[PDB]
């Protein structure tokens, strides 16, 4: 009814008591290489906590260590994703039991030291936060934080309640909880997550026992007592009833709604609510409030979407799901880059930053120096003044050898072209070193719209030609869209798949088709907004609908960076592509809006005038002439219809890519839309959106096709669901 | 059934927030001072007939906590059977106390009731009582809390009221309030505050700046620019009002209501209680109404509340001689005027809170008695009093001169 | 004119102060939980007809500040035209909200009004709002402030109620409350409090001690002996009551009301609004009255307030079937019974605050709905509800079953 056990699993904790009376709980989950907060942990920790209370007369200190390479990494994702609202009681009881074990360990009357050897993430850090002293090994790769918000969850194992007690409402929320930021051992010591650092892992447990022997002699009265358990505790920054905090407290939910732009992501709201409500009551009552908010997220649909995408889908991508099965790992010596643009020169950055000895060449040495100049004044001018290992930029800069046409790319096993999107130019560019590089070399292409099959005809070894599409900026964008040509071998796809992982990026495999996946799907999002402007919808509403939907940038603003003249070139090329195939072309209503804007000379940010005004490299407000040009205000649909029209357009089109064979898995559709198209993370991807849709029609796939037919009956037959959805 | 009449309506002068004359006077004394004045006007008044004392107060904490209405009954030596109750409907608390008192009389279960308000903002600052709509993140996030000043700038942004438009009304309020004091319009209803020795503390509305010029108002800075930027409340308001691109911040310290101290008191009773106490009725409460509108802009409550009380009384906008809307912000009055198409000559004819200040809990009762005097001074019949309320509420009252 | 009828009357269970189940629930949630329950009973109810939400609250500060009634309207998704106002007449705030709502209906200017109260004493302790009657020395010295507990012992001293006499009533309250729960008297009106996930938080009045014995009550210590000695409040009370030699301190934790959390809500409207919304009237508000008595003993207000509402309705003590006086202290009920000579069988028939607790702002509305159920359960007609108030006030209400 009220214990350390949840109502026959394997034991995951090893007991060890020395002659001094110090107990060392070594966490070592046998089924797995990492300690996970699963059912085996709950029963094992329950037994160990019961034993700490039973032997409390012969125990003087506790040391919580780990036997894995890391410390402890979160909870069992496969169980939490199955939690339905009917299981709210079981979820509540489980996290109550976990916290009750930590609370007993915390109020044991004895100092408990956490020996953090590796990464302590999620529930792992919560276990260390229940201790009284935390020692971390200062080694790179040991992250510390509470990343539950990234999965649509909250730190429901005391993470919210304890960090707020340690740092206050504002500091714990902004720096730790709201974003789930991860810290290095030296950085966590700076803020105060861990208390002291050791050089090596071998000196961790002996230092933990040394601190207990010193804490018992120096501070015997306050031994094993947390600050919030002592009489006279004052929360940093005050309580909600303090006049200083209560003056700025009304701005906390408004600034959160400002950062989220009104997107329907419930986790940060629940974190802030639980943190402030917990700050008004005692610790145990605060812990219980945290449990009810946690149960509210896990049983919700948004947390299921993000766990599906940011855990299961992303793990399947890195597991080689789309990698050709049974292909060996071929080596890689030198890399040849042909591009000095914002995206071309950035490709040479991520490759040289991993040790590859790349050779950049872009026409004469003037553009090549400008291409190499993109890494210059940025490889260390805005990077050396950073965190750690700024004196190792030599191996990351001496590798890249920028030259011009004088160099013939001698002994290069990988070519990544990144010039202007021109067919005839791309043919002869690769033909300059077709027989000069290594006999077995990849011929990549960073194309966005041109079919990769036709580009392969410009080289003899077409089996090694393949599309390798990056995203600007290459140093900050993690998605790489690999486009498979008609004659692209699986060995080439495997070599490019392994390259993207060594870079640190996330690959997706795409078959050669019109617009591929990212460009084709993002076009329907932009086209839907332009169509609404032509219908008479206020431009301010269209931008707000895009922001509140979850997109990182509103669509009309995005239509200025993606130049309207470049959008018109895609429209005329798709027309000539389907008419020369025999069929008839049906223009999208967004085309007439584009043709009007280019007629007024407002082509976008490049010229300095588009849907917004621009002056001195800064974006101003919307152009006042839009309201009279497109009769803004004559059409006032519901804001949720504007949001759904933009979300369903990308949802129906990503389904067609799966039907047409452009994508081979919904994991590519979900991760590809999140990391390349800017699809809202709370949806879990453009494919997860159809199975996790929720609205006035209901929830699931049946409610999606019902809402789709409702949008189709009011905004055009393009919103009719495909036959693959079985309507 | 039984009609409700106003027999007396008095108030104190309004002392300003910074270096104010009333800062040394505790809020209870302001109410007791008005009770003593009501005793001077009717010494033969049998105070045992008074069954209730209803005071509105927006920050009922500290000096204003613990049911200050009951504290005023006991401190003033009123009979122990005179009740005493504090209420809070934000900025309309003063008028809500009047309406409740009139409705208690109209039910026949109460004969003679004292109603009013009190607010010492220099001693008990606004927001001292807390609240969930602002301090509780779950409800703040759900209701989309936006301060009243941000909603006032959004009203000017939506309706197209420029900085010069709101500063123009602000100048007019200073002028009409200055002409009202010079003409002796307020000599009979403003009761000078005195100390326990009888020495004068304050006898005039010291927040007024009678020498205000249109050029001097244009030199003032928008007092709510940093509130909207650092608080992100502009982004919140524009998520609800998505068709508005940017909020034009036009309200400053010269076109917004003043933060002042003050109290007001009205005496309401049935016709039977008036003749039994020898009291002559000054005006009759025609009808009261409570409505509301969107809480994000918060300040558009008076419009549906005014229409409802007009329908209850079976009247139109043309049937009312004087309109009195509290001048919380300039754009609120300009928007209320545009909503119902009211001539500028019959709207806040003696100036309002922009010049004389806005003592939250007392303002509703102050402007009510202000209209009682103007109906008798002009020999007009009907007047409508309404105020904008936090959370998007609205309260309106129609009175008829007797 | 228009009669006022009670259509619904619900309340939450009362959670105790120490290790209470409702300590984790903010006061706003208790009111929203009752609003949601009223929605379940009438899904076709047009909430736009609701013109007011009147909640009594004695400590309107922190979680209960900023007009919590309006916060409940917005947080529960009620229409923005539904008003929202907080009032404070101390311990009678819950019943005063009901009376005001009934009087608003009886004036014809309001059709359907929601009335109730809310008090989370475990989160917002009594006296957190301050007040002049206690914290201002001039008025404390003049009014001769004496805490309510000292006045309760003085009532037992004057009337000769012994320690065994008050402990006898305390035992009876535990018994009648235990029999009321076991008999299912409260199953239809006590709405269990649940969290946002639907999990149960509290479904019963956890302050009750059903296994109370007369021997166990005699073992308790007078909880107000140190208050009277260190505070000198006994000397103050005996200066006003000079013929009393010494105050007999008889009230302890077993014969005084409990400090608990809770909320209550009642729906009042005219007969026209009931037929228009398909609502069946449960009882009719016959008459309301507000009186008072000496504020030093403070707790003798119910007697003149009860006589006044009996004269207003033209009735006698014999015309009422059920008397419900809040059990603030045992001697208050014994004194009220001796004043009007009421049989013990018809006085607080289902137990009271001594067993189930006394949530200040909500108690008046809780015991009102308690009497609505007993009138329909017993098929009786009339019931009288009254409470003792701080400052010596008194409020009484008579209801008739329909
Ligand atoms: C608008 C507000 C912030 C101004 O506060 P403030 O800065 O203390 O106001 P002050 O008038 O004392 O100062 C403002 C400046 O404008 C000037 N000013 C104000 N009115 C002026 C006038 N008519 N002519 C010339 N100057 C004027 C002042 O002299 C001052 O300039 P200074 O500082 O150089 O002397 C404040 O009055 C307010 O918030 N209003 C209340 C509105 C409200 O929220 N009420 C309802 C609460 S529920
Ligand atoms: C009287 C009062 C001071 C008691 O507070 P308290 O000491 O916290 O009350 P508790 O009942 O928790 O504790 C009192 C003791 O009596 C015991 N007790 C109470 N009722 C009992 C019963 N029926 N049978 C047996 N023991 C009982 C308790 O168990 C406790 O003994 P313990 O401490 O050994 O456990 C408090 O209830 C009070 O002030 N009442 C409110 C009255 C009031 O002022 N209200 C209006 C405000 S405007």
């Amino acid at each position: 009814g009220s214990s350390h056990h949840h109502h026959m699993p394997d034991n995951t904790i090893q007991w060890d008591k020395d002659a001094d009376g110090i107990v060392t709980l070594t966490m070592d989950d046998p089924s797995g290489s990492t300690n996970v907060m699963n059912e085996a942990y709950i029963e094992s920790m329950g037994k160990a906590v019961d034993r700490l209370v039973a032997e409390k007369d012969s125990i003087t200190g506790v040391v919580v260590a780990s036997a894995k390479k890391t410390f402890f990494a979160g909870g069992d994702v496969k169980t939490m994703i199955q939690a339905r609202p009917e299981d709210a009681g079981d979820v509540f009881n489980t996290v109550e039991t976990i916290k009750r074990q930590l609370r007993t360990l915390e109020t044991l009357g004895k100092p408990v030291v956490a020996a953090i050897n590796g990464a302590a993430l999620g529930g792992g850090l919560e276990i260390a936060l229940a201790c009284h002293h935390r020692i971390a090994a200062d080694v790179k790769g040991s992250q510390l934080g509470l990343p539950e918000v990234t999965l649509g969850l909250l730190p429901g194992g005391g993470g919210v309640t304890r960090t707020v007690r340690m740092f206050g409402i504002q500091n714990a929320f902004v720096s730790v909880l709201a974003q789930g930021t991860r810290f290095k051992p030296a950085k966590a010591k700076e803020i105060g997550l861990v208390d002291e650092l050791v050089a090596t892992v071998e000196e961790l447990v002996p230092a933990a026992k040394a601190w207990i022997k010193e804490e018992l002699k120096a501070n015997p009265d306050g031994a094993g007592v947390q600050p919030w358990d002592k009489k006279g505790y004052k929360m940093p920054g005050g309580t909600p009833s303090s006049p200083g905090l209560a003056a700025i407290l009304p701005s906390f939910p408004s600034n959160l709604r400002k950062q989220l732009k009104g997107a329907p992501m419930p986790a940060p709201r629940a974190i802030l609510a639980a943190a402030v409500e917990g700050a008004q009551v005692d610790f145990d009552t605060a812990s219980r409030i945290e449990s009810r908010y946690f149960a509210s997220l896990v049983t919700g649909q948004v947390a299921k979407n993000m766990m599906q995408a940011f855990f299961f889908d992303l793990q399947a991508i890195n597991a080689g799901g789309s990698r050709p099965e049974g292909i060996g790992k071929t080596p890689i010596k030198r890399i040849g880059v042909l591009g000095a643009g914002m995206m071309g020169a950035g490709i040479a950055y991520v490759s040289a930053k991993a040790g590859y000895e790349v050779v950049l060449k872009d026409v004469s040495l003037e553009a090549a120096a400008k291409g190499k100049g993109y890494s210059e004044k940025l490889e260390a001018k805005a990077l050396e003044r950073g965190r750690t290992t700024q004196e190792r930029s030599d191996a990351l800069l001496a590798r890249i050898t920028p030259t011009a046409d004088a160099a013939d790319f001698k002994g290069v096993d990988f070519v990544i072209e990144a010039v202007f999107e021109n067919q005839e130019l791309k043919h002869k560019v690769f033909g300059e070193i077709e027989d000069i590089v290594e006999p077995n070399a990849i011929l990549g292409s960073n194309t966005s719209t041109l079919p990769i099959t036709g580009l392969a005809t410009g080289v003899k070894r077409q089996e090694d030609f393949i599309g390798i599409a990056f995203f600007s900026p290459v140093d900050k964008m993690p998605l790489v869209e690999i486009i498979k040509g008609e004659k692209t071998s699986d060995e080439a796809l495997a070599r490019v798949f392994d390259y993207t992982l060594a870079i640190g990026k996330t690959p997706i495999v795409v078959n050669d088709s019109r617009g591929f996946f990212t460009s084709r799907v993002i076009g329907t999002f932009v086209n839907e907004a332009l169509a609404m402007l032509g219908e008479g919808v206020e431009p301010a509403s269209i931008e707000q609908a895009g922001s509140q939907a979850g997109y990182p940038a509103p669509p009309l603003q995005l239509s200025d960076e993606l130049n309207l003249e470049l959008m018109h070139k895609i429209a005329v090329a798709t027309r000539k592509g389907v008419e020369d195939a025999g069929g008839t072309y049906q223009p999208h209503p967004a085309e007439a809006v584009v043709e009007k804007m280019i007629e007024l000379g407002r082509s976008g940010r490049l010229k300095g005038a588009g849907f917004y005004e621009y002056a001195d490299g800064k974006r101003s407000g919307l152009w006042p002439g839009l309201r009279e040009t497109f009769k803004s205000g004559s059409s006032q649909p519901p804001l949720q219809d504007m949001i759904d029209r933009m979300l369903f357009a990308e949802a129906l089109e990503t389904q067609k890519c799966l039907d047409e064979g452009v994508l081979t898995s919904t994991a590519d559709a979900n991760i590809g839309s999140i990391m390349g198209i800017g699809f809202p993370p709370w949806t879990g991807g453009s494919a997860q959106f159809i199975v996790g849709y929720s609205g006035p029609a209901g929830t699931g796939k049946a409610a999606f096709v019902a809402r789709a037919r409702e949008l189709a009956a009011a905004y055009g037959d393009r919103f009719l669901p495909p036959e693959s959805l079985l309507s | 059934s039984e009609e409700a009449f106003i027999y007396e309506a008095i108030r104190t002068p309004r002392g300003k927030q910074k270096n104010g004359s009333l800062h040394e006077v505790k809020p209870l004394s302001l109410v007791v001072g008005l009770i003593d004045e009501l005793r001077k006007r009717h010494p033969d008044l049998d105070e045992n007939l008074i069954s209730d004392v209803i005071l509105g107060c927006v920050s009922p904490v500290g000096d204003q906590g613990g049911d200050i209405a009951r504290a005023a009954v006991l401190a003033s030596g009123m009979p122990v059977t005179s009740g005493g109750v504090q209420l809070n409907r934000f900025c309309a608390s003063g008028l809500e106390a009047v309406n409740t008192a009139a409705q208690k009389v109209r039910s026949g279960w109460d004969d003679l009731v004292l109603a009013g308000g009190v607010e010492s903002m220099s001693r008990v600052p606004m927001g001292s009582d807390g609240g969930a709509m602002g301090l509780d993140p779950a409800t703040n996030y759900d209701v989309m809390f936006v301060p009243q000043s941000i909603g006032a700038d959004l009203i000017a942004t939506i309706e197209g009221f420029s900085r010069e438009d709101v500063d123009a009304y602000a100048l007019r309020s200073q002028q009409k309030a200055a002409e009202a004091w010079s003409g002796g319009y307020f000599a009979k209803s403003v009761v000078p505050v005195r100390d326990q020795n009888g020495l004068l503390i304050l006898d005039h509305d010291e927040h007024m700046r009678p020498d205000t010029t249109k050029e001097g108002l244009a030199k003032l800075k928008p007092a709510f620019e940093g509130l909207a930027a650092l608080g992100g409340f502009d982004d919140v308001a524009l998520q609800k009002y998505h068709w508005v691109e940017k909020i034009n911040h036009v309200h400053t310290g010269g076109n917004s209501s003043g933060i002042v101290d003050g109290a007001a008191l009205v005496m309401i009773g049935s016709a039977a209680a008036g003749k039994l106490q020898g009291l002559t009725p000054r005006a009759r409460i025609v009808a009261t109404a409570t409505s509301g509108a969107d809480p994000v802009i918060m300040l558009t409550g008076p419009t549906p509340a005014t229409r409802k009380v007009l329908d209850r009384a079976g009247l139109t906008v043309d049937d009312i001689d004087l309109f009195e809307l509290n001048e919380a912000f300039a754009s609120v009055v300009l928007k209320f005027q545009k909503d119902l198409n009211i001539p500028d000559e019959k709207l806040n004819v003696n100036g309002g809170a922009i010049a004389m200040g806005h003592p939250l809990g007392a303002t509703g009762a102050m402007i009510l008695g202000t209209m009682v005097d103007e109906l008798e001074r002009r020999n007009a019949r009907r007047a409508l009093i309404t105020l904008c309320i936090g959370g998007g509420m609205g309260v309106a009252t129609i009175i008829e001169r007797v």
